[PDB]
């Protein structure tokens, strides 16, 4: 396509010219233009020089960019003939990417690392002094396994079939790739991780071309990344966690004591950088981001061993408990809470050393250490690493009296987002900047200064198969700004809100997906509707998704919505615009022709972690009470642009409510204001008329 | 040759007041008039009507070479009230038993005019709809407005691969244009398959009416066909005699042969400044001039329908009427 060439020679122009492009791209239609201009500026320099980094957002922008790129090596192989070097790694999860846990454990969570390093060091115990491995190890670092991948592609669902037939091990092929440095596919969650990038830093080592794909939610991984909760339950492992450590020194000083004797020698000699280099393929320890912290030369306990070092944490967390025992609403600096604990406890200003050679040394000397008391001492330890550095743009605040039971919450605030991003411009040139669900694009001038030029989307045409409307009179107006407060002000209208919706369903019963800014407008028509008929004779099944939404009723209320478009009978998809699944997947007649949208999209209120994040771009930016109600309504209302746009192909019909859309900005803005009662009639035309217009255009 | 199965919504869908007075009262009236627009291109084909009420299929027309027997059964189904829901399964299940006795050297086609957006199917539908294939069952659905995703691979799977029997009516004039299509056969590409028909006898026009005579039905008559195989006077048809099973068509099948090899030549519009001839018609006399719009630019300019079958100048009015009836231009019958 031509507009697709447009974008396409912008991308030509900024990977050998800019460092950082904000490239804006339609929903829909900007997948496959930057993944062949990505493989063709390689090939126009030299095909081992600059590698392809993706970054997505979601697992299944993961798996959609393994697909794409295999139609981007069969027209590779079709249209020349010739098997270049192949690449292409699925770096995904580590509870998906396994075997052992699926055959003996039968366990998809978080625990799948448990036993991959009980497998290392099993087999790290069966090659020195004596369980063993596991079903397939010491074959998968040969090289002949690591000619797997240039030859054939092998990511993901091809390497885990690939990993059964040939009885290999997933996490030892991809953890030797990431050397090999392929076309890496990853989402967010893993470039800024304080345990994850810094192992994959040291595998890629640098220069290649980042790919951000749908960079709208950046500033949500930095606060993401930090803020963790401590609800007074991890004082009563914390309370345990410290009696766990007085019976294991017990049990370290009552026979074997030369293994820690030697060990408090090798850490008064060789200190954290000799210990880290002496330990392979074991399970590492945690950090607030080496690569962003900063620090050498440390010391252990100032020259004192593991005895002296657990009663400093013993001196520590019940300082915890004393600060933690307060009244209610309550604020503080951590810098000022550093000197509250000097003038309580003498313990300096370096913990973060005292603590991550204290992790490392509790693995090599506890054998059989248990699960939830060395994860309570991560916990400390983690909340010792953010108080001891790290205090421009920190924050430490205190749960109020909220009943009182549920009220010793304490949490930390991250600093600023600009900080996670700034190591990625200087290890990376050319960092293709793409997301399809922004509108404007000029707050990344803004909010996280970095220097980048703007190109937006250059792509619009046949305003007849994309109709934008909005609905604005309800036939009385009423139910518009009743959506607009945050508590559910009078449910009789919403009980006529509610009604309109059976009258807007019943119109155009073909594939509807309603989206809600708050699980409260779901669940308070939800307990008294008095209104089945379209969950009768239109829609028939509900698909209603909750609060809670469980990763498999999230999968069965999705496979139900195609099951029930592709029998001609459709089904009502009431989500959460704030809520999980984002989605992505349409370009068909079995998504939702029609989506709904219950007003606009808002935003969690009178929260200490909103008013301290207020206060802290106030004094950034100075968009107090304007990008926060507004920038922010956006990208969640975007979300639900992004899947109405499917393509030229494909039709579809987006309505807004209220009046306060038309104050910002939208992808494609052309939008024309009508009524609820006319609108009826207007995509009763709608959809006729573009059944007679597709064959017309043609 | 053909044998088409009407498939009829009569639904509670159908209750809307869409058409005048309502959807249900057009489309039983205006498929009165397709039975009109089918026996007479095609005398020597068959009709079924199943209709599609209270979540089933209902069969109220036999497949029969006879038009009155779809007048009569259209005359009852007006007269009560459409309810329930389409079921398309059970009216294309319905529409497989039927067209198995219909051989393969006849085309069997299958016309949905569905006019909701929402049917009850028992089972999967999508074992009906690759059935459809298995046997060559040509099947054209007729959609109101909106557009199913069930008729898009219904339309598509049955006709070879191609999407564009799925019609999207709008008005009720564009409800006559598909009418007058589905009367027409559609010559396609097909598979390339044989075929081979014998068996066609000739009916003798008979006019014994003193004591009468009748094979297929023993009641009095005022004069039936005798059949040239097993010699009965039966009821006077063009179809096939119900003692034999032989044919007895005469220039009915002449006709429908003549206008399916009625290739239609329409005559080539040349100015009468261009093609250097006079206003005048090769079929009757059309001593006036076309274009007029102008003053002199156009009034001198005219239009001159010359057919290249023999160079005779035409109008437009009669290029449409020699392309409709009779033979195209009769210019071609003298050299
Ligand atoms: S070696 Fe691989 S399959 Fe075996 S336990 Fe470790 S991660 Fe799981
Ligand atoms: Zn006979
Ligand atoms: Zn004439
Ligand atoms: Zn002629």
């Amino acid at each position: 396509y031509p507009e697709q060439y447009n974008y396409m020679c912008d991308i030509k122009k900024t990977l050998d010219v800019g460092g950082n492009s904000i490239l804006e791209m339609p929903s829909g239609t900007g997948k496959t233009v930057s993944l062949l201009s990505l493989t063709i500026a390689y090939q126009m320099h030299y095909p081992e020089h600059r590698k392809i980094i993706y970054c997505s957002r979601t697992m299944s922008e993961i798996e959609k960019a393994l697909v794409e790129l295999e139609n981007l090596m069969d027209y590779r192989t079709k249209e020349l003939g010739y098997q270049e070097d192949f690449r292409g790694l699925g770096l995904t999860s580590r509870k998906n990417l396994c075997l052992h846990p699926e055959v003996s454990k039968e366990r998809k969570g978080t625990v799948v690392d448990e036993k991959c390093r009980r497998m290392t060091n099993g087999q790290a115990k069966r090659k020195l002094e004596e369980v063993e491995l596991c079903e397939y190890h010491e074959n998968l670092y040969n090289i002949e396994v690591e000619d797997y991948l240039p030859k054939g592609v092998f990511s993901f669902e091809k390497l885990l079939k690939y990993c059964e037939e040939k009885t290999l091990c997933p996490y030892f092929i991809v953890r030797r790739m990431i050397s090999l440095c392929n076309i890496i596919i990853y989402s967010y969650h893993y470039l800024l991780d304080p345990k994850i990038a810094e192992r994959v830093s040291n595998e890629v080592s640098k220069d290649s071309i980042v790919i951000f794909d749908e960079a709208h939610n950046i500033d949500n991984v930095c606060i993401e990344s930090l803020s963790l909760d401590l609800t007074t339950d991890a004082l009563r492992r914390a309370t345990r966690g410290a009696n766990a450590l007085d019976e294991r020194i017990s049990e370290v000083r009552k026979v074997d004591s030369q293994k820690l004797q030697d060990e408090y020698e090798k850490l008064v000699q060789g200190l954290x950088x000799x210990x880290x280099x002496x330990x392979x393929x074991x399970x590492x320890x945690x950090x607030x981001x080496x690569x962003x912290x900063x620090x050498x030369x440390x010391x252990x306990x100032x020259x004192x061993r593991a005895e002296h070092f657990v009663s400093f944490l013993k001196r520590l967390i019940e300082y915890l408990k004393t600060r933690m025992k307060v009244l209610h609403v309550i604020s503080e600096t951590p810098k000022s809470f550093l000197q509250h604990l000097k003038q309580l406890t003498f313990i300096e200003r370096k913990p973060l050393r005292f603590c991550s050679e204290r992790l490392s040394l509790l693995v090599r000397t506890l054998e059989v250490t248990e699960v939830e008391d060395f994860t309570a001492l991560k916990d400390i330890a983690t909340f010792a690493t953010l108080i001891s550095t790290y205090e421009e743009g920190f924050l430490l605040i205190i749960e109020p009296y909220e009943i009182a039971v549920p009220n010793p919450i304490m949490r930390f605030t991250c600093l600023d987002a600009s900080i996670a991003i700034k190591p990625v411009f200087e290890r990376f040139s050319s960092v293709i900047i793409t997301s399809g669900t922004i509108s404007p694009l000029d707050m990344y001038p803004r909010m996280l200064n970095f220097k980048t030029v703007l190109q937006k989307s250059y792509a619009m045409t046949l305003a007849k198969k994309s109709f934008l409307p909005m609905i604005i009179t309800k036939g009385s107006d009423q139910v518009a700004i009743s959506s607009r407060f945050e508590i559910r002000n009078d449910p009789s209208i919403v009980r006529n809100y509610g009604s309109m919706l059976v009258e807007f369903a019943k119109i155009t019963p073909d594939g509807m997906v309603v989206f809600f800014p708050s699980y409260l407008y779901m669940e308070s028509i939800v307990s008294m509707w008095q209104t089945m008929g379209i969950l009768d004779e239109v829609w028939k099944h509900k698909l209603i998704l909750v609060e809670t939404p469980d990763a498999q009723e999230t999968s069965l209320a999705l496979e139900t919505y195609r099951k029930a478009c592709s029998n001609g009978r459709g089904a009502i998809l009431l989500s959460v615009a704030r809520g999980k699944v984002s989605e992505g997947i349409d370009f068909d007649h079995q998504y939702g022709r029609t989506v709904l949208m219950i007003g606009i999209p808002f935003q969690y209120t009178e929260s200490r972690i909103l008013k301290a994040r207020l206060e802290f771009m106030r004094e950034n930016y100075r968009i107090r009470e304007n990008d926060f109600l507004s920038f922010d309504a956006m990208r969640h209302a975007a979300q639900c642009l992004g899947r109405v746009l499917r393509g030229k192909d494909d039709y579809g019909v987006m309505v807004l409510a209220d009046r306060r859309f038309s104050r910002k900005r939208s992808q494609l803005p052309k939008w024309i204001a009508q009524g609820l009662s006319d609108a009826d009639l207007n995509l009763s035309t709608d959809m006729a008329i573009s059944n007679t217009k597709q064959f017309l255009r043609t | 040759i053909r044998s088409l199965i009407l498939t009829l919504d009569c639904s509670e869908a159908m209750l809307e007041k869409d058409l005048r007075p309502n959807r249900h009262a057009m489309i039983i009236q205006y498929a009165i008039d397709f039975v009109h627009e089918f026996f007479d291109q095609n005398p020597i084909s068959q009709m079924g009507i199943i209709i599609m009420r209270n979540g089933l299929a209902q069969l109220v027309s036999q497949v029969s070479g006879n038009p009155q027997d779809h007048i009569d059964a259209l005359k009852s189904i007006r007269k009560q009230e459409p309810k329930g829901n389409p079921s398309l399964q059970n009216a294309l299940e319905m529409a497989r038993g039927l067209l198995l006795p219909v051989p393969a050297h006849c085309t069997r086609e299958v016309l949905i005019v569905f006019g909701s957006l929402s049917t009850t199917d028992p089972g999967d539908i999508h074992q009906t709809i690759d059935s459809l294939v298995s046997e060559k069952i040509r099947v054209k659905v007729l959609g109101l407005s909106a557009q199913v995703a069930i008729c898009k691979e219904l339309c598509k799977a049955t006709n070879y691969g191609d999407e564009s029997f799925y019609k999207i009516l709008l008005d009720e004039t564009h409800l006559k244009e598909l009418f007058n299509e589905a009367v027409t056969p559609x010559x396609x590409x097909x598979x390339x398959x044989x075929x081979x028909x014998x068996x066609x006898x000739x009916p003798t026009r008979i006019f014994e009416d003193t004591p009468t005579f009748c094979s297929c039905h023993s009641k009095l008559v005022y004069g039936g066909y005798f059949c040239p195989n097993c010699h009965s006077k039966v009821c006077s048809l063009p179809t096939v005699c119900p003692c034999c099973d032989l044919m007895l068509i005469l220039x009915x099948x002449x006709x429908x042969x003549x206008x399916x090899x009625x290739x239609x030549k329409t005559f080539a519009e040349v100015p009468t400044t261009e093609k250097f001839r006079s206003e005048d018609c090769f079929s009757c006399q059309s001593r006036f001039p076309x274009x007029x719009x102008x003053x002199x630019x156009x009034x001198x300019x005219x239009s001159r329908y010359r057919c290249e079958d023999c160079k005779q100048e035409f109008c437009v009015d009669c290029d449409v009427f020699i392309h409709e009836i009779l033979h195209n231009c009769p210019g071609c019958e003298s050299k």
